[PDB]
Order: C-alpha cells, then structure tokens, then sequence
C-alpha cells in the first residue's frame, strides 16, 4: 500500500550484458538479457526437506 | 494380444541441477541524462553471473 | 569451442587457444588476467601466419623468434643487422620513439630489445 | 513374492535430435586427369557441412 491505490506491486527490472563484451569500454553496451525480480509467498505445503 | 503401445506423449529426462549450459554475464545500469547509454555497477553486484 | 561436453570442462589455454581454435571468452577462462588476453591477441593478431603448427604458433606468441614480420618478438636480441647497439625505448636519445603504447600498444615494447 | 525383474534388455535414451557431437567437414572431389587426385569443390556443397 502506498496511501492511494494501497495495492500496488514491487516488480523491479534488472538488466545484463555479455562479460567481454563489456569489458573495456562502453563502447555502445547494448545490454543482452532482462530479468524481473519480484517476491511471492512460497510454501511448501505437502512435502518437507529430506 | 496385440494392442501396441499409448505413446502419444513424450518422457523427457531432465539433467539433475535443473541446468548445465550456461554462460556468464555482467551487471549493467542506465546511464543517466543521455536517453540511451549504459554503464557498469559492480559496486554490490558479483561481476560474473551465471 | 564445441562438443557441449568440453564446456562442462573450463576451457584452457594451450588447449582450446593454441591447439583449438578457443573463443575470446573461452581464452578468457583460459587466462584470466586482462592483460594475458591484450597479450594474447596481439600475438594472435600477429599470429595469423603461424596458426599451425602448434610449434608455429608457439613460437609466434613467446616471441624469442622472428615470425612473419616480426613484430611479436619478445627475446633478448639487442643487435641490429649492422652491429649497433640497441637504444633504450624508454630513453628518447638518441633517436625519439613516438611508438610506444599510445600507438601500437600490441608489440609490448620491452627494456633495449 | 519375488521372481526379480525381467530386465534382459538394454533401454538406452538418445539425444533429442538424436545427434550433438557433430563435426564440421568441406567437398571434396577427385582431380581430373592424374590418378589419386583430389581438390576442393564449392560452386554448389556448401563449404560447412556438419
Ligand atoms: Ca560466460
Ligand atoms: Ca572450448
Ligand atoms: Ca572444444
Ligand atoms: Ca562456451
Ligand atoms: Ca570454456
Ligand atoms: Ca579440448
Ligand atoms: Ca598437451
């Protein structure tokens, strides 16, 4: 909640790019592959941890 | 009696760490104040992903 | 470079570089340092003519040898082909290099050879 | 009740193509004229073929 709405998600998006690509310079770091982190209420409710 | 066989689905067996393939890669940001650009933070992120 | 196998195992440098055909990311894991890569494709920049044999190639990137036109050299060789004696790269006298590695940074200009 | 299992086969599992090792190879053709020769033919195989 944030005082309007109150029901909002927190999905952040985070970026990469190859190693050697970037390496050295910037020189144009295009980036290569997204991912979106997020956060969800895991359970395991019918198996425990062998 | 021969009826043959229900095989209209496949069985795929899966390597065990859920993945092997895979390459590395490097965090990235936006740089700011440029409408494009990017730029290296390593600054709490490791350096080489998987 | 291939058999998806092999990248199960950490590519190598005399390996997957010399004897293979290693990738810049597979001769990185088969270097690590930064400068063992700048290193490396100097040489291989200059070491196109000595891809094989493994000994050609060798002897390309060591450089204590004259391949192709040279420029890899890395021996201790100080004698011209008239018998002066070498000047110091670093010292301007008597004649100044402007070559150093603001301009050709590859041949890793050494101490008089 | 045991008998054991009736297991005198193999169930070998393949890849899902059925082939990854592959090697890459280059035409060649034999040399007009003189016996025992051999030369290299790209006007219409492709110069990969794996
Ligand atoms: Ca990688
Ligand atoms: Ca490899
Ligand atoms: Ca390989
Ligand atoms: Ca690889
Ligand atoms: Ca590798
Ligand atoms: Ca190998
Ligand atoms: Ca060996």
């Amino acid at each position: 909640k944030q005082q309007n709405g109150k029901l909002e998600s927190q999905v952040e998006m985070q970026f990469f790019s190859t190693t050697e690509a970037t390496a050295g310079n910037g020189d144009n770091l295009t980036p290569k592959v997204v991912l979106y982190s997020e956060d969800v209420d895991i359970e395991t409710p019918d198996t425990h941890i062998s | 009696e021969n009826h043959g066989t229900e095989d209209e689905l496949p069985n795929y067996c899966f390597p065990l760490g859920g993945v092997i393939n895979t390459e590395t890669l490097t965090k990235v940001k936006p740089k700011t104040g440029q409408e494009n650009g990017w730029e290296k933070d390593a600054t709490e992120f490791s350096d080489k992903n998987e | 470079a291939n058999t998806f196998l092999e990248e199960v195992r950490k590519g190598n440098l005399e390996r997957e570089c010399v004897e293979e055909t290693c990738s810049y990311e597979e001769a990185f894991e088969a270097l690590e340092s930064s400068t063992a890569t700048d290193v490396f494709w100097a040489k291989y920049t200059a070491c196109e003519t000595a891809r094989t044999p493994r000994d050609k190639l060798a002897a390309c990137l060591e450089g204590n040898c004259a391949e192709g036109l040279g420029t890899n050299y890395r021996g201790h060789v100080n004698i011209t082909r008239s018998g002066i004696e070498c000047q110091l790269w670093r010292s301007r006298y008597p004649h100044k290099p402007e070559i150093n590695s603001t301009t050709h940074p590859g041949a890793d200009l050494q101490e008089n050879f």
